[PDB]
This record gives C-alpha cells, structure tokens and sequence, in this order.
C-alpha cells in the first residue's frame, strides 16, 4: 500500500533480469501500486485537455480519449531499456482536431497554460517518424514542482494531438497490425512491404495535412510505390472487410445468439443468392477453431464466395473499445488512398 | 494466444445497419436481416 519510488525502480529492475515465483509477485504488485498512482493525474489532463479543446473549437468537434497503461503491457515491455520511472506515458490522454491549424492552435494553449504541470518535452512528429506516423505528443509532469505532501508529485502523463486523418491513418495500422498479426511494433524486422506501406501513406497523410510538405516529384513516386504496395497487399480490400465484419458483430440480435461466454472466432461470408446475396456471420467456440479454419477454406475455394473472414472475438472487442470511431477512420484512410492511387 | 485474423477473400464494401443498406460493386443493397446470424442484400 505505501512503497517509495526506490522500491518501485528496484521492482522494476528485478522484473528487467527475468525473477519468479514469490520474488515476481512482489515486483508486480509494486508496479501495480505504481500504476494506479497516474490515475487521478491521467483523468485531471484529461479534464485540462477537454476544457483546453472547448476553448479552440467552440463546435465542441475536439474527440478526446484517455487510457490506463495495462499492467500486462508494462510488465511486457521491461521484460524485452526504458527505465520505469522515466516512462512518460503510464497515463496518456489524446485529443483529435479537425486540422493542422487547429492542432497549433490547441498546442499554443497547453503550452501557454499556467498550471503546476508541466511540459517537459514537446515532441514534434509533423514531419513523419519512420514507421509513418506524424502528429504532436507533449510530455507532461503532473505536480512537478510545487508539491508538499502530494502523493502525485512528478507523475508522467502523455498528452498526443493529431487531425483526424492522423488518427484514421493510425487506426488503419493498429487494425491491420491486429488482424493479420504482423508484429510491426514488436519487431524492427519483416514485413518490409507492410512497412513501407505505412512508411509511404503516412508521408502522404503529412502532405495532404500541410503538416510537412514534400516537393512534387517526391509526390509522384511515393504515389506509384503506394500503387504497387497496396496492390500487392490488398490494402483497401482487406480494411473494408475487417471494417464490414466488425460492423456486423456489434448487432443485437446477432449478440443474443452468441454463446455467453463467446471467446472464439467469427466467421464472416458473403455469396450470391440463386443479383442477390446473402451475408451471414458464423459463431465459433474457442475449442472448435479447427472446425471454423476447415469451414473458411471451404468457402475460399467456393467461385459463389465473394467475403471469406475469420475474427477473433476479443480482437474486435478490444479494437472498438481503443476506437470508436473505427469505421469513420478506415472509411477515410481507404478514400485517402483511392486518391493517390487513382491519379 | 489464437490467430487475431484469417483473411481469404474480401472487396471494398461499407454496411450501414441503422439505415439497412450496403454499398458494394458499384450498386446500392437494400439489407434485412433474415435471421440472428443471416442477411440479405437485394437492388
Ligand atoms: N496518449 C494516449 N491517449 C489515448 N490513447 C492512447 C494513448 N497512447 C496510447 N493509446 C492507445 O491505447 C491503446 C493501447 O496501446 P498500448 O499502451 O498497448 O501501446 P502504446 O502506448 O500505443 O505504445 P508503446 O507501448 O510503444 O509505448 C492503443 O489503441 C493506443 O493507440
Ligand atoms: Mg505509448
Ligand atoms: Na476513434
């Protein structure tokens, strides 16, 4: 219940060199006590964000998400060296502006705001990093310097501001990256093609948002590699029918069916009718995926079969929780890739 | 710890099912659901 920032970066450290048994339970139980520290701060910023964004946008058309580092996600990642004292997001909060105007707009306000927490870095990304990814992330310490008796003294928070291109660019990877298990985050190596993708439509996001302009020729290439890479992946047809599929599953109807404890796959198909079609969306127990994978492969080889996918239930579940707009996003990110493409 | 996907086929297709329409091949699908677990989409 009370344990010291010495004790939790000692935790730390033992969980880094791999301990188990009674010795790994203390560690994770320190680092669990640490992370429910960033709670309070992490809803305060996003109150700060929320009433920041109200401020900038009188239509109140700012989305602002907040999350909770998981305690499976920090425990991962020490184990794999960022030091857990100095990880600036335990606590993240997000807002999505409508453009580049707006986002320097919002990030003026933050920085110009007098309150105990502080910026301590300003990230700027409008240039995009190497996987593709472009916006703004300012790292917050909540209660830096004037403290006292204040249990949140110094507690990180990271605050991310993109457009919502941005963010239907970044949904589009985290869908992808989910549903066909590519590890693009866990590893530094394969799917080079996946890669440079991302890397391509993520400087295209950049151009097309003003955030960082490329000159004309650069333009004119990454247009025909995005042709190519998106051929030969699949790209907008694969995000339409993970989308579709995921759309599906959220009825009511089709929910009440379910088993009660459904934690297996769904099998989406669509055929023609004897113009005409028919969509259905298969249950699957966990125990039978055998059965679900022999019944996929079937509709594959069948010429009537226009959709054939099979989805994990907890993967959708978890994707729509972190997005709720999802099918906003990857409607968008397919329309921004049809222009390029199609020029 | 299972696959999160297994993806065979697929085209570029949006459902709506508060409006109960589909847009795919370049034609509007009227949808209904027939059964829990079945649709239809018809011109
Ligand atoms: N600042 C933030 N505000 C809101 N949502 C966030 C923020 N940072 C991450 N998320 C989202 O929370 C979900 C869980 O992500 P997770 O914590 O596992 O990894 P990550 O923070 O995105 O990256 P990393 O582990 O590389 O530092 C994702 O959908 C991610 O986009
Ligand atoms: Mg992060
Ligand atoms: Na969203």
């Amino acid at each position: 219940l009370k344990y010291s920032k010495s004790q939790i970066e000692k935790a730390a450290r033992k969980i880094r060199h791999g301990c188990e048994g009674a010795e790994r339970e203390e560690a994770i139980k320190m680092i669990q006590n640490f992370r429910e520290l960033h709670l309070y701060p992490l809803m305060l910023m996003k109150n700060h964000l929320d009433r920041a964004a109200k401020k900038v946008d009188k239509e109140n058309k700012i989305i602002v998400a907040r999350r909770l580092k998981r305690l499976s996600t920090i425990i991962d990642k020490l184990e794999r060296a960022i030091a857990l004292t100095r990880m600036q997001d335990i606590g993240g909060c997000r807002a999505i502006v409508r453009n580049i105007e707006q986002l320097k707009k919002l990030k003026d306000r933050l920085v110009k705001s007098r309150s105990k927490h502080k910026i301590l870095k300003e990230y700027d990304y409008l240039t995009p990093k190497p996987s593709g990814y472009s916006g703004i992330h300012l790292a917050y310490s909540c209660f830096d310097e004037e403290n006292g008796n204040n249990p949140w003294s110094k507690t990180k928070i990271e605050v991310q501001l993109r457009t919502e291109l941005q963010h239907a660019w970044a949904t589009s990877l985290e869908i992808i990256d989910t549903l066909e298990n590519i590890k693009l985050k866990t590893s530094n190596e394969g799917h080079p093609e996946w890669r440079r993708f991302f890397y391509l439509s993520g400087c295209l996001v950049a151009h097309d948002e003003g955030a960082c302009i490329l000159d004309d020729e650069t333009i004119k290439n990454y247009q025909t590699e995005l042709k190519t890479l998106e051929e030969a992946l699949s790209v907008r047809s694969k995000l339409s029918t993970y989308t579709f599929a995921m759309k599906l599953t959220s009825d009511a109807n089709l929910k009440k069916s379910l088993p009660k404890n459904h934690n297996g796959f769904f099998l989406v198909r669509m055929r023609n009718a004897i113009g005409k079609f028919l969509v259905s969306v298969k249950p699957f127990r966990k125990k039978e995926s055998e059965q679900a994978l022999q019944e996929l492969n079937k509709d594959d080889a069948d010429p009537e079969v226009l959709i054939a996918v099979l989805l994990a239930t907890n993967n959708i579940k978890s994707l729509k929780k972190a997005y709720p707009n999802y099918f906003g996003s990857t409607n968008q990110f397919g329309r921004f890739l049809s222009r390029h493409i199609d020029t | 710890e299972l696959t999160p996907g297994i993806f065979k086929k697929g085209i570029e297709i949006t459902i709506d099912l508060e409006e109960m329409v589909c847009y795919h091949s370049g034609l509007t699908w009227k949808v209904k659901q027939l059964t829990n677990t079945l649709w239809s989409l018809a011109g």
